[PDB]
């Protein structure tokens, strides 16, 4: 009977047009009935699910469903199982002065310029906490090959991260113009957005 | 001086022992203190470090927050769970930076008159599972900028007139699991950017026709327990049925 | 009684200047019966090199036993597995666990280094960027160096999975304006197993 | 069983698209219709039950062939072979000089298999191998000359056999050898450190 508590995604969290949750997790756990009680900020709730189960793994989860701007604002997560006595977990966003994002846009090197395609990336220094967003678009609609690599931990105590969007060399050296989008909590209206071109 | 002179709580020596890892200079250089669930019962000693902005005190078990009288540099505070029983008067008066003030479930039995009115920089504003019985007049006045004001599980008996007045920066406003019969006619008619409006667990006397027309203008903004769009949670008392409906 | 088992770092396999070692760690061992006996087999064939360290406590007033194992040269490279075997009187039958090197086809890496953003040079410090793309497996080691001597204060990206299977990362290395300014050339050197002597290093500053 | 990792790989013109297959560790028996996707490239089949490696003599562009622990008691049309791993298997020979054509290959790996002799002139034909494992054999009979047509080698094993001697002369790239368990600053010890004494004199004992 092992616990865990995983917080939502940060898409969700920043896009609000998506509902974003929090996973409550239970494993090894014969008697595969586990009861969940959940408490926002120390107060009990009811409206979470639960999916159904799944080595005999016992990969039984419930989700709960954030309310609005709860995880900006600090609310705290806590996700009761019961068969043991009772294993609570809480999970919360990360505490600290939140700081606003740098966004760089940078062009593909000329040494790369030999290949069918090019690399197009986007450089997001110095936020905090972690918790952030980030998306490509083109004239309009969104581009969609693209990675993001997960935060970073910098000298600074901060965060940064990078998004490498790969576009055909032919639309690169159209002069066709990228935009890198990037949603995180310090920014006004949750919202910076970043372009280049040739 | 040492760390065990400074601060006579324990656990808060043990937490500015840990976050310098003392000279005045060195306590002159602590900008944020995270000390959330640490076991601690007075901040003796916190009027020290006057450029402190971000001060992370949830958890714990304060009676007497007056150490922090003089912070003038803090921005966020959050006191969330511990043993506040009444707010003193003025204590926030000079916390003039503040952008967010977290009293979630303290023990607070009523709040005195213009107690926030020193914050016009507030945009969060969390009072939610308290013991209010009623709020002074007028309270929400000076606080302009706030877009989030969070009253849910309280007892609050009635709403002063035009007590959300100033405030229309407001995008979520929260009332449920109160002892609330009715609400002043325009109380929430200069909530502009309101966005959330939480009304449900409400004792709501229908016997209620400004409210029941507000709702169904902006149906909307209220939203049930589960965070769907639920206009019809606003129940009456006694029916069952919904306000909306009448 | 639970076991871990951790790779060689991939500065040490690609240097061999430094020393390669697997290592087997099993923590939850206490009070009762202390004793484990790690058994280690390269690629099968049972092995007698590893020493084990001294069983330490922790605030968890349990035990953490590790062994360590050397790397005979390219072994980790050339594809040996590495199994560890753990046991004690604490569990029914010993807990066994093998560590390899990733399989999948080599591929080299591609290596780009990126000047500021113009942005950026309107600050004190401007960052320095290095793309490593398209490069198998992940195990990968990435420094910087400015003028012979090295640069200590990047911080590299973990490896990411791509599109097309293979691995990308980015390092930053953050300098002074001015040192980027005035001409000075920075370098991003690249130790992988698909290079040639495992090295590539690529160099960007700026000439007006 | 085999399907099952093509139905993995493929998540006709279908298995054209197939460049490398990654299925070790597994329960396979046949290989057969490996023959049926010749645009394929690496290959790693360790740890199944194989015999026959017939279905594989037509792969002419594999570059890597990984046979660990396999039941092996051909290779003469697939010259971009680089890398030929062939340990724990039961062979008790090898043809007499099928290592000829596959001038490309690199690395040969015939560690703990069963091999009294060594068909002379099966390795000459290979200039660039980098590392080639003869340890945890039968060997007895080394034939002469055979490590003299191999000069970019960098690793030669030879622990763990029944030499009696050499024939002086056999043994420059080399850095890397290991004489150590037979029965008589390149010399290494099964722990990996150079050992020069780790060549004891059988019965006796002493380190000559
Ligand atoms: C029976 O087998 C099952 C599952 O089998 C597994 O799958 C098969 C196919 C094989 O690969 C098996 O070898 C393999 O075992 C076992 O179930 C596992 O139980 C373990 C713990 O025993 C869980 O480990 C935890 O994993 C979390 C992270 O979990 C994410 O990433 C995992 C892969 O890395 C993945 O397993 C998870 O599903 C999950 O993936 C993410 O999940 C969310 C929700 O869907 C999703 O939104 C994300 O997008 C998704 N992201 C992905 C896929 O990338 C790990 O964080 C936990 O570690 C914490 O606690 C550890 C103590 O065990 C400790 O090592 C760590 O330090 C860490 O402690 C925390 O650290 C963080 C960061 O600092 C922070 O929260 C706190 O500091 C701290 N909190 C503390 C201490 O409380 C943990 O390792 C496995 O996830 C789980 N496997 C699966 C698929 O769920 C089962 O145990 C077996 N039964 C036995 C052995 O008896
Ligand atoms: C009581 O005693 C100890 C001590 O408690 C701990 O120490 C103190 C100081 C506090 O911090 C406590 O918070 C803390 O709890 C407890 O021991 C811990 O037990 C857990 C699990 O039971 C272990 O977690 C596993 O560890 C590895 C990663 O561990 C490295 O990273 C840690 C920090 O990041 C570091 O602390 C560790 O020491 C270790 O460090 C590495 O060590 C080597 C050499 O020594 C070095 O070369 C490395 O560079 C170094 N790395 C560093 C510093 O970062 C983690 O990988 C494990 O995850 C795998 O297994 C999970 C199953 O639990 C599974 O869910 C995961 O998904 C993942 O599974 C594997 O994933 C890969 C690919 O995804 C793949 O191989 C397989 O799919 C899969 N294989 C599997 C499942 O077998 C896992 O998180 C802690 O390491 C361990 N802590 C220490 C110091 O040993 C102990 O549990 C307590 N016992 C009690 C309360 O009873």
């Amino acid at each position: 009977p092992s616990v865990f508590l995983f917080p939502p995604k940060p898409k969700d969290t920043l896009m609000i047009s998506r509902t974003p949750e929090v996973t409550c997790v239970v494993v090894d756990v014969e008697d595969p009935e586990v009861k969940f009680n959940w408490y926002v900020d120390g107060v009990e709730v009811h409206n979470a699910k639960t999916k159904p189960r799944e080595n005999s793994t016992y990969r039984v989860v419930s989700v709960l469903t954030v309310l609005h701007q709860d995880w900006l604002n600090g609310k705290e997560y806590k996700c009761k199982v019961s068969n043991p006595a009772p294993i609570e977990k809480t999970i919360s966003k990360a505490k600290g002065q939140p700081r606003e994002p740098q966004v760089y846009t940078l062009p593909p090197s000329r040494d790369e310029l030999t290949k069918n395609q090019v690399s197009l990336t986007c450089l997001v220094k110095g936020f905090y906490p972690s918790d952030i967003a980030v998306e490509w678009e083109s004239n309009g609609q969104p581009e969609n090959n693209y990675k993001t690599t997960p935060p970073v931990l910098d000298s600074d105590g901060s965060f940064f991260l990078y998004s490498k969007l790969t576009v055909d060399k032919s639309r690169w050296q159209q002069g066709n113009v990228f935009s890198c989008s990037v949603m995180h909590e310090a920014l006004h209206n949750h919202y910076t957005q970043k372009s280049l071109s040739l | 001086t040492p760390i065990k002179q400074i601060f006579p709580d324990d656990a808060f020596a043990e937490t500015i022992k840990a976050n310098l890892k003392v000279t005045q200079n060195e306590l002159n250089s602590i900008d944020q203190i995270i000390a959330n669930n640490s076991d601690i019962k007075s901040v003796q000693g916190i009027q020290y470090l006057p450029n402190v902005r971000y001060l992370a005190l949830g958890g714990n078990k304060l009676h007497d927050i007056s150490a922090l009288k003089e912070l003038t540099n803090l921005t966020y505070l959050e006191l969330k769970w511990n043993q506040l029983q009444i707010l003193p008067n003025g204590v926030f008066d000079k916390l003039t930076n503040l952008k967010e003030l977290v009293l979630n479930s303290n023990q607070l039995q009523s709040l005195p008159d213009g107690v926030f009115d020193k914050l016009t920089n507030l945009t969060y504003l969390n009072l939610a599972h308290n013991q209010l019985q009623s709020l002074p007049d007028g309270v929400f006045d000076k606080l302009t900028n706030l877009t989030g004001l969070e009253l849910c599980g309280n007892q609050l008996q009635s709403l002063p007139e035009g007590v959300f007045d100033k405030l229309t920066q407001l995008k979520d406003l929260r009332l449920y699991q109160n002892q609330l019969k009715s609400v002043p006619d325009g109380v929430f008619d200069r909530l502009t950017s309101l966005q959330y409006i939480w009304l449900h667990d409400n004792p709501w006397d229908c016997t209620i026709r400004y409210l029941s027309e507000w709702i169904n203008k902006h149906s909307g903004v209220v939203r049930n327990s589960a965070g769907s769009v639920a206009p019809d949670s606003a129940k009456c008392s006694g029916s069952g049925k919904p306000v909306r409906s009448i």
